[PDB]
Protein backbone atom coordinates (compact mmCIF):
# COMPACT_ATOMS: atom_id res chain seq x y z
CA UNK A 1 0.00 0.00 0.00
CA UNK A 2 2.79 2.42 0.94
CA UNK A 3 6.23 2.31 -0.71
CA UNK A 4 9.31 1.28 1.25
CA UNK A 5 13.04 1.62 0.68
CA UNK A 6 15.57 -1.16 0.11
CA UNK A 7 17.69 -1.91 3.19
CA UNK A 8 20.67 -2.67 0.92
CA UNK A 9 20.89 0.56 -1.09
CA UNK A 10 20.68 2.85 1.90
CA UNK A 11 21.96 1.89 5.42
CA UNK A 12 25.33 0.55 4.34
CA UNK A 13 28.77 1.65 3.22
CA UNK A 14 28.80 5.02 1.37
CA UNK A 15 30.15 3.54 -1.82
CA UNK A 16 26.69 1.99 -2.44
CA UNK A 17 24.30 4.59 -1.00
CA UNK A 18 26.66 7.10 -2.57
CA UNK A 19 25.07 10.35 -1.31
CA UNK A 20 23.06 10.33 -4.55
CA UNK A 21 20.81 12.82 -2.79
CA UNK A 22 23.02 15.13 -0.76
CA UNK A 23 21.79 13.80 2.60
CA UNK A 24 23.71 12.40 5.55
CA UNK A 25 22.89 8.89 6.81
CA UNK A 26 21.67 10.46 10.06
CA UNK A 27 19.41 12.68 7.93
CA UNK A 28 18.07 9.63 6.03
CA UNK A 29 17.36 7.70 9.26
CA UNK A 30 15.21 10.61 10.41
CA UNK A 31 13.14 11.05 7.27
CA UNK A 32 12.35 7.49 6.13
CA UNK A 33 11.58 6.28 9.66
CA UNK A 34 9.06 9.08 10.37
CA UNK A 35 10.93 11.32 12.77
CA UNK A 36 11.57 14.47 10.72
CA UNK A 37 10.08 16.09 7.66
CA UNK A 38 11.56 16.81 4.28
CA UNK A 39 10.60 19.58 1.85
CA UNK A 40 10.23 17.48 -1.29
CA UNK A 41 9.41 20.55 -3.46
CA UNK A 42 9.15 24.35 -3.32
CA UNK A 43 7.26 26.75 -5.61
CA UNK A 44 10.21 29.18 -5.57
CA UNK A 45 8.75 31.01 -8.59
CA UNK A 46 5.35 31.56 -6.94
CA UNK A 47 7.02 32.89 -3.76
CA UNK A 48 8.82 35.55 -5.82
CA UNK A 49 5.74 36.54 -7.88
CA UNK A 50 3.28 36.98 -4.99
CA UNK A 51 5.96 38.08 -2.42
CA UNK A 52 4.41 41.51 -1.45
CA UNK A 53 1.05 39.85 -0.68
CA UNK A 54 2.62 37.36 1.74
CA UNK A 55 4.75 40.28 2.96
CA UNK A 56 1.56 42.31 3.43
CA UNK A 57 -0.11 39.53 5.44
CA UNK A 58 2.84 39.03 7.82
CA UNK A 59 3.31 42.80 8.34
CA UNK A 60 -0.31 43.43 9.43
CA UNK A 61 0.02 40.27 11.53
CA UNK A 62 3.14 41.82 13.11
CA UNK A 63 1.11 44.95 13.97
CA UNK A 64 -1.35 43.02 16.18
CA UNK A 65 1.31 41.82 18.64
CA UNK A 66 2.53 45.41 19.08
CA UNK A 67 -1.02 46.65 19.74
CA UNK A 68 -1.58 43.77 22.18
CA UNK A 69 1.83 44.36 23.79
CA UNK A 70 0.98 48.05 24.28
CA UNK A 71 -2.24 47.26 26.15
CA UNK A 72 -0.86 44.47 28.36
CA UNK A 73 2.09 46.72 29.24
CA UNK A 74 -0.36 49.58 29.89
CA UNK A 75 -2.31 47.30 32.22
CA UNK A 76 1.05 46.28 33.73
CA UNK A 77 1.96 49.94 34.25
CA UNK A 78 -1.46 50.62 35.81
CA UNK A 79 -1.23 47.47 37.96
CA UNK A 80 2.10 48.55 39.52
CA UNK A 81 0.82 52.06 40.23
CA UNK A 82 -2.43 50.83 41.80
CA UNK A 83 -1.21 48.14 44.23
CA UNK A 84 1.67 50.21 45.66
CA UNK A 85 -0.61 53.24 46.20
CA UNK A 86 -3.45 51.27 47.86
CA UNK A 87 -1.09 49.51 50.29
CA UNK A 88 0.67 52.72 51.30
CA UNK A 89 -2.57 54.52 52.20
CA UNK A 90 -3.52 51.66 54.55
CA UNK A 91 -0.01 51.30 55.99
CA UNK A 92 -0.61 47.86 57.54
CA UNK A 93 3.11 47.02 57.72
CA UNK A 94 6.53 48.65 57.16
CA UNK A 95 7.11 47.69 53.53
CA UNK A 96 3.82 46.57 51.92
CA UNK A 97 4.48 48.64 48.79
CA UNK A 98 7.99 47.21 48.19
CA UNK A 99 7.02 43.53 48.58
CA UNK A 100 4.00 43.65 46.26
CA UNK A 101 5.89 45.78 43.71
CA UNK A 102 8.61 43.13 43.79
CA UNK A 103 5.81 40.61 43.20
CA UNK A 104 4.30 42.90 40.55
CA UNK A 105 7.55 43.26 38.58
CA UNK A 106 8.04 39.47 38.72
CA UNK A 107 4.68 39.18 36.95
CA UNK A 108 5.89 41.79 34.44
CA UNK A 109 8.99 39.69 33.76
CA UNK A 110 6.87 36.60 33.08
CA UNK A 111 4.73 38.65 30.68
CA UNK A 112 7.88 40.17 29.13
CA UNK A 113 9.44 36.71 28.82
CA UNK A 114 6.26 35.51 27.11
CA UNK A 115 6.51 38.50 24.75
CA UNK A 116 9.98 37.31 23.78
CA UNK A 117 8.61 33.81 23.01
CA UNK A 118 5.84 35.06 20.72
CA UNK A 119 7.94 37.50 18.68
CA UNK A 120 10.93 35.15 18.27
CA UNK A 121 8.77 32.15 17.32
CA UNK A 122 7.08 34.40 14.76
CA UNK A 123 10.54 35.55 13.66
CA UNK A 124 11.70 31.91 13.45
CA UNK A 125 8.81 30.75 11.25
CA UNK A 126 9.40 33.65 8.84
CA UNK A 127 13.11 32.95 8.38
CA UNK A 128 12.50 29.26 7.64
CA UNK A 129 10.30 30.33 4.72
CA UNK A 130 13.26 32.23 3.27
CA UNK A 131 15.45 29.09 3.39
CA UNK A 132 12.94 26.78 1.69
CA UNK A 133 15.38 24.97 -0.57
CA UNK A 134 14.57 21.37 -1.50
CA UNK A 135 15.95 18.39 0.50
CA UNK A 136 15.86 20.57 3.64
CA UNK A 137 15.23 18.43 6.69
CA UNK A 138 12.91 19.98 9.28
CA UNK A 139 13.27 18.48 12.74
CA UNK A 140 10.63 20.33 14.75
CA UNK A 141 7.19 18.90 14.02
CA UNK A 142 5.43 21.87 15.68
CA UNK A 143 7.31 24.35 13.48
CA UNK A 144 6.33 22.40 10.35
CA UNK A 145 2.66 22.64 11.33
CA UNK A 146 3.00 26.41 11.63
CA UNK A 147 4.52 26.56 8.14
CA UNK A 148 1.90 24.20 6.68
CA UNK A 149 -1.15 25.82 8.31
CA UNK A 150 -0.24 29.45 7.59
CA UNK A 151 0.58 28.79 3.93
CA UNK A 152 0.16 25.98 1.44
CA UNK A 153 0.54 25.65 -2.36
CA UNK A 154 4.12 27.00 -2.12
CA UNK A 155 6.15 24.39 -0.20
CA UNK A 156 5.33 20.69 -0.58
CA UNK A 157 6.48 18.61 2.38
CA UNK A 158 6.29 14.93 3.22
CA UNK A 159 7.69 12.15 5.41
CA UNK A 160 9.11 8.69 4.84
CA UNK A 161 9.84 6.59 1.78
CA UNK A 162 7.10 8.32 -0.22
CA UNK A 163 9.02 11.60 0.15
CA UNK A 164 12.20 9.95 -1.15
CA UNK A 165 10.32 8.58 -4.16
CA UNK A 166 9.20 12.11 -5.01
CA UNK A 167 12.76 13.42 -4.62
CA UNK A 168 14.16 10.83 -7.04
CA UNK A 169 11.35 11.68 -9.49
CA UNK A 170 12.40 15.34 -9.46
CA UNK A 171 16.11 14.48 -9.69
CA UNK A 172 18.09 15.76 -12.68
CA UNK A 173 21.08 13.41 -12.50
CA UNK A 174 22.97 14.69 -15.57
CA UNK A 175 23.20 18.22 -14.15
CA UNK A 176 24.35 16.86 -10.78
CA UNK A 177 27.19 15.02 -12.53
CA UNK A 178 28.30 18.21 -14.34
CA UNK A 179 28.53 20.20 -11.10
CA UNK A 180 30.39 17.31 -9.48
CA UNK A 181 32.88 17.21 -12.37
CA UNK A 182 33.48 20.97 -12.02
CA UNK A 183 34.33 20.52 -8.33
CA UNK A 184 36.79 17.77 -9.31
CA UNK A 185 38.24 20.06 -12.00
CA UNK A 186 38.60 22.97 -9.53
CA UNK A 187 38.58 21.93 -5.88
CA UNK A 188 40.88 21.46 -2.93
CA UNK A 189 40.98 19.67 0.36
CA UNK A 190 38.66 16.90 1.48
CA UNK A 191 35.88 18.73 -0.42
CA UNK A 192 37.29 17.25 -3.64
CA UNK B 1 11.71 -22.22 7.28
CA UNK B 2 12.13 -18.76 8.77
CA UNK B 3 11.25 -16.93 5.54
CA UNK B 4 7.60 -17.90 6.12
CA UNK B 5 7.58 -16.04 9.44
CA UNK B 6 9.20 -12.94 7.92
CA UNK B 7 6.89 -13.02 4.89
CA UNK B 8 3.96 -13.41 7.31
CA UNK B 9 4.82 -10.17 9.13
CA UNK B 10 5.06 -7.98 6.03
CA UNK B 11 1.76 -9.41 4.74
CA UNK B 12 0.11 -8.80 8.14
CA UNK B 13 1.34 -5.21 8.47
CA UNK B 14 0.52 -4.32 4.87
CA UNK B 15 -2.99 -5.73 5.29
CA UNK B 16 -3.63 -3.67 8.43
CA UNK B 17 -2.33 -0.52 6.70
CA UNK B 18 -5.01 -0.94 4.04
CA UNK B 19 -7.64 -1.12 6.80
CA UNK B 20 -6.27 1.98 8.56
CA UNK B 21 -6.10 3.98 5.33
CA UNK B 22 -9.65 2.95 4.33
CA UNK B 23 -11.35 4.33 7.38
CA UNK B 24 -10.56 7.83 8.59
CA UNK B 25 -7.57 7.52 10.91
CA UNK B 26 -5.19 10.12 12.43
CA UNK B 27 -1.63 10.84 11.39
CA UNK B 28 -0.09 9.30 14.54
CA UNK B 29 -1.68 5.88 14.10
CA UNK B 30 -1.09 5.59 10.33
CA UNK B 31 2.54 6.73 10.72
CA UNK B 32 3.24 3.96 13.23
CA UNK B 33 1.86 1.36 10.82
CA UNK B 34 3.95 2.74 7.94
CA UNK B 35 6.96 2.72 10.25
CA UNK B 36 6.34 -0.91 11.23
CA UNK B 37 5.77 -1.94 7.61
CA UNK B 38 9.11 -0.39 6.64
CA UNK B 39 10.84 -2.19 9.52
CA UNK B 40 9.26 -5.52 8.53
CA UNK B 41 10.59 -5.35 4.96
CA UNK B 42 14.05 -4.45 6.32
CA UNK B 43 14.08 -7.58 8.50
CA UNK B 44 13.18 -9.76 5.51
CA UNK B 45 16.02 -8.61 3.26
CA UNK B 46 18.76 -8.20 5.87
CA UNK B 47 17.97 -9.05 9.48
CA UNK B 48 20.18 -7.16 11.90
CA UNK C 1 31.36 10.01 28.34
CA UNK C 2 30.76 12.12 31.47
CA UNK C 3 32.83 13.23 34.42
CA UNK C 4 33.12 11.96 37.97
CA UNK C 5 32.31 15.29 39.56
CA UNK C 6 28.86 15.29 37.92
CA UNK C 7 28.38 11.76 39.32
CA UNK C 8 29.34 12.87 42.83
CA UNK C 9 27.28 16.07 42.50
CA UNK C 10 24.32 13.92 41.42
CA UNK C 11 24.78 12.36 44.86
CA UNK C 12 24.13 14.49 47.97
CA UNK C 13 27.82 15.41 48.33
CA UNK C 14 28.36 19.14 47.79
CA UNK C 15 31.44 20.83 46.31
CA UNK C 16 32.71 22.05 49.70
CA UNK C 17 32.78 18.61 51.36
CA UNK C 18 34.03 16.98 48.12
CA UNK C 19 37.25 19.03 48.08
CA UNK C 20 38.35 18.17 51.65
CA UNK C 21 38.36 14.42 50.88
CA UNK C 22 39.99 14.85 47.45
CA UNK C 23 42.20 17.93 47.78
CA UNK C 24 45.45 15.95 47.86
CA UNK C 25 44.89 14.37 44.44
CA UNK C 26 45.11 16.91 41.63
CA UNK C 27 43.17 14.86 39.05
CA UNK C 28 39.88 15.44 40.82
CA UNK C 29 40.74 19.08 41.59
CA UNK C 30 41.60 19.64 37.92
CA UNK C 31 38.37 17.87 36.93
CA UNK C 32 36.43 19.99 39.45
CA UNK C 33 37.51 23.38 38.08
CA UNK C 34 37.13 22.21 34.47
CA UNK C 35 33.63 20.93 35.35
CA UNK C 36 31.47 23.95 34.58
CA UNK C 37 28.20 22.55 35.98
CA UNK C 38 27.48 23.11 39.66
CA UNK C 39 24.66 22.38 42.09
CA UNK C 40 22.92 19.19 43.22
CA UNK C 41 19.67 19.86 41.34
CA UNK C 42 21.53 20.86 38.16
CA UNK C 43 23.73 17.74 38.05
CA UNK C 44 20.76 15.40 38.60
CA UNK C 45 18.75 16.66 35.61
CA UNK C 46 21.78 16.75 33.28
CA UNK C 47 22.60 13.06 33.75
CA UNK C 48 18.90 12.24 33.18
CA UNK C 49 19.16 13.85 29.74
CA UNK C 50 22.34 11.91 28.92
CA UNK C 51 21.13 8.51 30.17
CA UNK C 52 17.54 8.61 28.88
CA UNK C 53 17.16 11.28 26.20
CA UNK C 54 13.81 12.19 24.76
CA UNK C 55 11.93 13.49 27.77
CA UNK C 56 11.76 16.72 29.77
CA UNK C 57 13.49 16.59 33.15
CA UNK C 58 11.30 16.16 36.22
CA UNK C 59 12.78 16.63 39.70
CA UNK C 60 11.08 13.61 41.25
CA UNK C 61 11.59 11.45 38.13
CA UNK C 62 15.30 12.29 37.96
CA UNK C 63 15.80 11.46 41.65
CA UNK C 64 14.02 8.09 41.59
CA UNK C 65 16.02 6.91 38.52
CA UNK C 66 19.35 7.15 40.37
CA UNK C 67 17.76 5.26 43.25
CA UNK C 68 16.28 2.80 40.74
CA UNK C 69 19.42 2.23 38.68
CA UNK C 70 21.81 1.40 41.52
CA UNK C 71 20.48 1.75 45.06
CA UNK C 72 17.14 -0.03 44.50
CA UNK C 73 17.25 -3.53 46.06
CA UNK D 1 15.17 31.15 35.29
CA UNK D 2 15.49 29.63 31.79
CA UNK D 3 18.06 26.96 32.70
CA UNK D 4 15.62 24.04 32.23
CA UNK D 5 14.07 25.49 29.05
CA UNK D 6 16.86 24.89 26.44
CA UNK D 7 17.35 21.34 27.77
CA UNK D 8 13.69 20.38 27.23
CA UNK D 9 13.53 21.60 23.61
CA UNK D 10 16.70 19.82 22.46
CA UNK D 11 15.46 16.70 24.24
CA UNK D 12 12.19 16.80 22.28
CA UNK D 13 14.06 16.56 18.95
CA UNK D 14 15.95 13.31 19.57
CA UNK D 15 16.63 10.24 17.46
CA UNK D 16 14.98 7.40 19.49
CA UNK D 17 16.04 4.64 17.10
CA UNK D 18 13.98 1.98 18.90
CA UNK D 19 10.48 1.66 17.39
CA UNK D 20 8.71 1.10 20.74
CA UNK D 21 10.44 4.10 22.32
CA UNK D 22 9.45 6.32 19.39
CA UNK D 23 5.74 5.42 19.61
CA UNK D 24 5.62 6.14 23.34
CA UNK D 25 7.39 9.42 22.58
CA UNK D 26 4.95 10.01 19.70
CA UNK D 27 2.01 9.96 22.10
CA UNK D 28 3.77 12.85 23.82
CA UNK D 29 1.77 15.29 25.83
CA UNK D 30 -1.90 15.24 24.83
CA UNK D 31 -4.53 16.31 27.41
CA UNK D 32 -5.96 13.48 29.47
CA UNK D 33 -9.71 13.97 29.67
CA UNK D 34 -11.82 14.53 32.76
CA UNK D 35 -15.57 13.78 32.84
CA UNK D 36 -17.07 17.07 31.57
CA UNK D 37 -14.44 17.37 28.81
CA UNK D 38 -14.94 13.99 27.12
CA UNK D 39 -18.74 14.23 27.29
CA UNK D 40 -18.47 17.59 25.51
CA UNK D 41 -16.32 15.95 22.82
CA UNK D 42 -19.08 13.36 22.26
CA UNK D 43 -21.54 16.24 21.76
CA UNK D 44 -19.51 17.50 18.80
CA UNK D 45 -19.40 14.02 17.24
CA UNK D 46 -23.18 13.80 16.86
CA UNK D 47 -23.38 17.52 16.13
CA UNK D 48 -20.97 16.90 13.27
CA UNK D 49 -22.77 13.66 12.39
CA UNK D 50 -26.14 15.38 11.87
CA UNK D 51 -24.36 18.10 9.88
CA UNK D 52 -22.83 15.71 7.33
CA UNK D 53 -26.08 13.71 7.23
CA UNK D 54 -28.04 16.70 5.90
CA UNK D 55 -25.15 17.48 3.54
CA UNK D 56 -25.28 13.85 2.35
CA UNK D 57 -28.94 14.35 1.40
CA UNK D 58 -29.62 15.30 -2.21
CA UNK D 59 -31.88 18.31 -1.54
CA UNK D 60 -30.35 21.75 -2.12
CA UNK D 61 -29.01 23.77 0.81
CA UNK D 62 -27.69 27.35 0.77
CA UNK D 63 -23.96 27.66 -0.12
CA UNK D 64 -22.82 29.87 2.78
CA UNK D 65 -24.77 27.69 5.22
CA UNK D 66 -23.25 24.61 3.53
CA UNK D 67 -19.80 25.87 4.53
CA UNK D 68 -21.10 26.31 8.09
CA UNK D 69 -22.26 22.68 8.02
CA UNK D 70 -18.82 21.80 6.63
CA UNK D 71 -17.34 23.63 9.64
CA UNK D 72 -19.45 21.40 11.91
CA UNK D 73 -18.50 18.35 9.80
CA UNK D 74 -14.81 19.30 9.99
CA UNK D 75 -15.12 19.87 13.74
CA UNK D 76 -16.70 16.43 14.11
CA UNK D 77 -13.63 14.99 12.40
CA UNK D 78 -11.38 17.04 14.70
CA UNK D 79 -13.33 15.91 17.77
CA UNK D 80 -12.98 12.26 16.74
CA UNK D 81 -9.19 12.49 16.31
CA UNK D 82 -8.84 14.51 19.53
CA UNK D 83 -10.61 11.77 21.50
CA UNK D 84 -8.50 8.95 20.00
CA UNK D 85 -5.13 10.67 20.54
CA UNK D 86 -5.96 11.42 24.17
CA UNK D 87 -6.96 7.80 24.84
CA UNK D 88 -3.92 6.28 23.06
CA UNK D 89 -2.30 5.79 26.47
CA UNK D 90 -5.12 3.45 27.59
CA UNK D 91 -4.69 0.93 24.74
CA UNK D 92 -0.94 0.57 25.43
CA UNK D 93 -1.76 -0.33 29.06
CA UNK D 94 -4.01 -3.23 28.03
CA UNK D 95 -1.42 -4.36 25.44
CA UNK D 96 1.10 -5.14 28.21
CA UNK D 97 -1.11 -8.02 29.42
Amino acid sequence: AAPVTHIWYFKGVPSRLGYLLDLAPKDLEKVIYFAAYMITFVDEERRTRDLPSLEAHVSVERQQIEQRRDSDLEARAKKLETDLAELEAEGAKADVRRKVREGAEREMKQLRDRAQREIDRLDEVWNRFKNLKVQDLEGDELLYRELRDRFGTYFDGSMGAAALQKRLESFDLDEEAERLREIIRTGKGQKK
Amino acid sequence: SDLNDLYRRVINRNNRLKRLLDLGAPEIIVNNEKRMLQEAVDALFDNG
Amino acid sequence: KQSVTVLLKALGWTTEQILEEFGEYESMRATLEKDHTQGQDDALLDIYRKLRPGEPPTREAAQTLLENLYFNP
Amino acid sequence: DEDDAPAQQVAAAGATADPVKDYLKQIGKVPLLNAEQEVELAKRIEAGLFAEDKLANSDKLAPKLKRELEIIAEDGRRAKNHLLEANLRLVVSLAKR
